[PDB]
RNA sequence: GUGCUGAAAGCAUAUAGGCACGAAAUUUACCUUAAGAUAUUUCUUAAAUAUACGUAAGAAAAUAUUACGUUAAUAGGCUUA
RNA sequence: CAGGCUAAUUUGCGCAAGAGUGUACAAAAUGAGUGCGCGGUUUGGCACCUCGAUGUCGGCUUGACUAAUCCUCAUGGAUGCAGAAACUAUGUAGGGUACGACUGUUCGUCGAUUAAAAAGUUACAUGAGCUGGGUUAAAUACGUCGUGAGACAGUAUGGUU
RNA sequence: GUAUGUCAAAAGGGAAACAGCCCAGAACAAGAGUUAAGGUUCCAAAAUUAUUAUUAAGUGAAAUAAAGAAAGUUUUUAUA
């Protein structure tokens, strides 16, 4: 995982999802990729 | 700096209502003086200059009523409530394109 | 949604019983949204769910079909629960008639599995416990949830059975949590054909 | 001066009012249509109305120095209405002048330790004048979680119908018609 | 607020009106939630009041020397049971020793009069887990209430030390001795920072003051010996206080309760040693009304000189 | 950080909705002081009770705290171990 | 001198972009010259302000707080994660981070232990709490500069806190 | 330096507190009197006043942190 301020898709399998958003926080934007786990990225700091 | 002059960057809906009514009040003074003379077939150079290069409150854009041109601002615009004695001074026209 | 429009073919034996709009009083909330109790009974068992009221079911008993529809496609909440409520009914119908199954494969030298009874930790009389020898120092035993049938045709093959897919697939993830597949040798617990790409060396 | 000369006994009496935090309030709700969307009075909008009653600012004889406030019984405070995500994101802070002894608690956790009545009192407290009558006035706010309370006999009545009951308005008008039959 | 997050007037009693049977969430605070989050730790059985008599060693066969403290039981009776429907928690009130009737006040003389117990020296409550821990009033507890090897906790008031300094009270290091120090050897030094730290001494600052004479609990102390005739319960290790001071002994909270057989045998021994603890209590309660009614009317002199 | 179900968006998705795993941090638990509701089939009609004084102490700068005062082992003396 | 304004500079950092290195392959790691920024620690600028100072700071006593983490706990990435060790990053500041030698001092340097022997703010945090290593003198000798009286961010010994 | 004003030597209202800003120049009283700046849910005098949209982040609500990122969402212009 890499926490960038500018997350981008690096292949055709990379998906942009917002996870960890619940009634207590807003969550982060994630780049999830099942093909290459090196494309895992996050946007924002806890 | 350290001296706090707490001036917000934008005006409230209550200040805007009075800025609109102050521009519309200066139009009645120029419309009363311009019609009072026309009945006598007379004219003034300052009354003809105003009507030529100055718009009415109904012809101004919202950004020309609540903002002025400041070359030191990022987008060359500044709140009109930042001008000295802005409540008793006329300011309707800004440089073209800005 | 394109899935909520598809009618739901009710196979022979499956019986759907739609309730009436009701509201359970909640002292914590000033207004609860009405729901509808839907029962789907059949040969293997009975499942129930409470759907929002805005979802309308056209239960055709003549042709044994039931199509869903929402009162407003413009609302994001109604578009979402439309496709979701349809996906659950599809599982409920195909879970009470045929049933849901999950196959787990144990890869790795020394990985076994047996279905034995542990009367000490029985949560309900006759509970089955899956005992896994996953190269641990301690034994791993997990009681099958009430409603599921677990069997081991082979030492390295578990077979879970149940009418509730969410319950069957959620219990298979608990077994897989002990040994997640690795990318170097393929050792771990694979659930329903799951595969892992290996490395060159 | 004649307007004030007379018996002001009943103008200074303490009236026991009642409001439910769950009943939709058409006047204190921001959603005014449709009829089914009318919500109850929010926490801060229910607190601003209560603070007005605690101060007696609803009477024609109000004086900030004279303690002419009334009682307010608030029921069903467990179903206190809030908007957005305040319940799980609003924080209440507290300090005892010792560095490091800062206490934080969210509305949902403060509603578990001391119920929803504590969240209402903290709101009505900040809406009262900060003076020596503050704790007297705030003490007249009797907030409960359910429908039960010990003041079911103190609630103001008109002809046997508690105000806020189904048919209290008709009982009030039936007594004013009998009053006008005199000089 | 005054204490915690609550702004409720202290004179208001709203507890009975917020009931879980009406559909309200079970509060996280209150006597109910306090007992639920202490169920495991709470001791199953009551404790005993004992008097610290001294320290010694327990020499064991084959070579074991175990330092131990001797605690004596001096007429330990059960005086009152605190139920949850009446007090809000489960506990047993235990008495120790005796006191002269003249020194016991009338409020307390009529308290023991309604029970059939001679006035005690001290009284203490021991919290029990549930209603199974309440014992008959007026039964004596002997050292056999415990068994050898049972770990217990001993609560006693520590030795008084008067006004202590910074070294003895808080373990302060002090300052130098001869390298130019000026009248500041055992003093506490700095008491704070400067204007950036609040221009004040910070609450909780460690300073000289009184030390000792407070309750201290020693946990997990085995029972090495139990002698009924002597009346002593020898525990391992040290115990807080001086010789002749009363201490409270109970099962350890951080250790599992004694086996079910033991908790029942000890309860079965009170029904044998005291076969009629209720008949003697009901008779004392029946007499208290007669005397309490004679005091009210003013005819108490007649009963005193009746026989 | 890692999952199950699962749509908006026929796919995908631990994104909405419905469940879950998860840290020397947080909360509880543990210990101490404070708080003083409550309890007793408790006492009191000018008292109950407390104080003062005297012998003291498990207490101790003052104060306070905990006992005792002849129907008494509180302190000293004496006697024995 | 400290506080105040600024942030050129810094032994303070982050983000964006990616020439290049990585046998292959930008983003495992690495990151030229730059851009957009935060922050108030170093060296500075200013001068609202006369006051405890030129090493502005050291040691002792006693802390409180911060988190940009040395140790302990959870964890993602790593054709460059087989294991072990180590690297990079994300959570997390509960408790620890010792002892001695030589250096006027902190700068530092080394010795041997240790799970580790990390940092910063608080008027050198703290001299109406201690020290005087310092903060200033008059004595004396030497060195350098000056015609001379003298001067020196010099050197050494001594010097009412 | 220059232009204009205020303070200095100017009280009062607004800017949470405020020499210099926004209003307005205090001889003393009375008045739900008429207004400026500014405001009108409560503290706190006056709208929980009407109309049309956006925001779901308590963003924001009287002192704009930037470049940038992204199936957040709305509208417009094209478009299958
Ligand atoms: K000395
Ligand atoms: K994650
Ligand atoms: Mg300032
Ligand atoms: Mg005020
Ligand atoms: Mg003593
Ligand atoms: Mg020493
Ligand atoms: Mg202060
Ligand atoms: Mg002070
Ligand atoms: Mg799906
Ligand atoms: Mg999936
Ligand atoms: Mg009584
Ligand atoms: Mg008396
Ligand atoms: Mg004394
Ligand atoms: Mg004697
Ligand atoms: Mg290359
Ligand atoms: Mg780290
Ligand atoms: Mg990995
Ligand atoms: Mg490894
Ligand atoms: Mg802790
Ligand atoms: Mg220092
Ligand atoms: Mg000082
Ligand atoms: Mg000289
Ligand atoms: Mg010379
Ligand atoms: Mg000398
Ligand atoms: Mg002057
Ligand atoms: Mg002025
Ligand atoms: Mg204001
Ligand atoms: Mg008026
Ligand atoms: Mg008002
Ligand atoms: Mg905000
Ligand atoms: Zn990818």
């Amino acid at each position: 995982m890499k926490v960038h301020s500018a997350i981008k898709k690096r292949c055709e399998h990379c998906k942009v999802v917002r996870r960890k958003a619940n009634k207590r926080q807003n969550g982060y934007l994630y780049i999830i990729c099942p093909a290459n786990p090196r494309h895992k990225q996050r946007q924002g700091y806890r | 700096g350290g001296l706090l002059w707490k001036i917000p960057w934008r005006m409230s809906k209550f200040q805007k209502l009075r800025q609109r009514r102050r521009l519309r009040a200066v139009d009645n003074v120029v419309a009363t003086i311009e019609n009072a003379l026309a009945k006598k077939g007379e004219t003034v150079k300052a009354v003809e200059r105003w009507r030529a290069e100055m718009p009415t409150e109904a012809e101004m854009l919202p950004k020309d009523k609540y903002t002025i041109f400041d070359r030191k601002e990022k987008r060359y615009r500044k709140g009109i409530h930042k001008l000295p004695k802005w409540t008793r001074v006329s300011q309707r026209v800004n440089p073209p394109g800005y | 949604s394109k899935l909520g429009r598809t009618p739901l073919s009710i196979p022979p034996g499956v019986e759907i019983t739609i309730g009436e709009p009701f509201v359970k009083r909640d002292m914590t909330q000033w207004k609860q949204q009405p729901k509808r109790k839907i029962t789907v009974q059949g040969p293997l068992g009975q499942l129930e769910m409470d759907i929002p009221d805005f979802i309308k079911i056209d239960h055709d008993a003549e042709a044994r079909r039931a199509t869903l529809s929402v009162a407003n496609r413009d609302e994001k909440e109604q578009r979402e629960m439309w496709g979701t409520t349809w996906a659950y009914l599809n599982r409920f119908i195909m879970g009470v008639s045929e049933g849901h199954t999950a196959v787990l494969r144990l890869v790795g030298i020394g990985y076994r599995a047996t279905i034995d009874t542990r009367p000490e930790k029985e949560e309900y009389p006759g509970q089955q416990f899956v005992c896994l020898k996953l190269g641990f120092s301690h034994p791993v035993e997990m009681g099958v949830p009430k409603g599921m049938k677990a069997s081991t045709p082979q030492p390295t093959r578990i077979l879970l059975e149940g009418i509730n897919r969410e319950q069957v697939m959620t219990f298979a993830a608990d077994i897989r949590r002990w040994r997640v597949p690795e990318p170097y040798k393929g050792k771990g617990i694979f659930v329903n054909g799951e595969t892992i790409k290996l490395k060159q060396k | 001066m004649s307007q004030t000369v007379g018996a002001t006994r009943l103008a200074y009496s303490r009236v026991w009012h009642h409001i439910s935090a769950v009943t939709p309030h058409p006047t204190l709700s921001t959603i005014k249509a449709p009829s089914e969307a009318i919500t109850p009075p929010s926490l801060g909008r229910l607190a601003s109305r209560i603070a007005t009653i605690l101060m007696g600012k609803h009477k024609p004889i109000w004086d900030p120095s004279t303690d002419c406030g009334d009682y307010v019984v608030v029921t069903n405070c467990a179903g206190l209405y809030t908007t957005g995500h305040k319940k799980w994101r609003k924080t209440y802070y507290r300090h005892n002048t010792r560095p490091g002894s800062l206490q934080a608690i969210t509305m949902d956790a403060l509603m578990e330790k001391h119920g929803g009545a504590e969240v209402l009192r903290k709101a009505v407290s900040g809406m009262l004048p900060k003076n020596r009558l503050r704790d007297k006035r705030l003490a007249r706010l009797k907030a409960f979680e359910g429908d039960a309370h010990p003041y079911k006999e103190n609630l103001v009545r008109f002809g046997g119908k508690v105000v806020g009951a189904p048919g209290w308005e008709e009982a009030v008008k039936a007594i004013r018609e009998a009053d006008m039959e005199r000089l | 607020v005054k204490y915690g997050w609550s702004t409720l007037p202290k004179r208001s009693r709203p507890t009975r009106f917020n009931q879980v049977t009406q559909g309200l969430p079970a509060p996280t605070s209150g006597p109910a939630a306090a007992l639920k989050r202490r169920e495991k730790t709470t001791p199953l059985r009551t404790g005993v009041l004992a008097v610290k008599k001294g320290m010694t060693v327990f020499m064991g066969r084959t070579g074991a020397r175990i330092p131990c403290t001797v605690l004596q039981l001096d007429r330990v009776q059960v005086v009152a049971n605190k139920t949850r429907a009446k007090n809000g928690y489960w506990a047993v009130q235990v008495g120790l020793g005796e006191r002269r009737a003249e020194n016991v006040g009338a409020p307390q003389l009529g308290y023991y009069e309604a029970k059939g117990i001679p006035p005690k020296q001290t009284l203490a409550e021991f919290k029990v887990r549930n209603q199974d821990g309440l014992l008959p009033v007026g039964v004596q507890l002997f050292p056999d209430w415990f068994h050898v090897g049972q770990v217990v906790d001993v609560r006693g008031i520590t030795r008084g030390m008067g006004f202590a300094g910074g070294m003895k009270r808080h373990g302060f290091a002090g300052q130098e001795a001869s390298h130019g120090n000026s009248l500041n050897h055992r003093t506490i030094g700095s008491v704070g920072g400067s204007q950036g730290s609040g221009s004040r001494v910070l609450p909780g600052k460690k300073m000289p003051g009184r030390m000792g004479a407070q309750q201290h609990t020693v946990q997990n102390l085995p029972i090495l010996m139990v002698d009924n005739e002597l009346g002593i319960v020898v525990v391992k290790g040290a115990v807080a206080g001086h010789k002749g001071a009363v201490v409270k002994v109970q099962d350890a909270v951080k250790k599992a309760p004694p086996p079910e057989e033991f908790v029942e045998a000890t309860k079965q021994l009170l029904n044998e040693r005291f076969p009629d603890a209720e008949e003697k209590l009901q008779a004392a309660r029946k007499l208290h009304l007669e005397l309490k009614e004679a005091r009210r009317q003013g005819l108490i002199d007649s009963l005193i000189k009746n026989g």
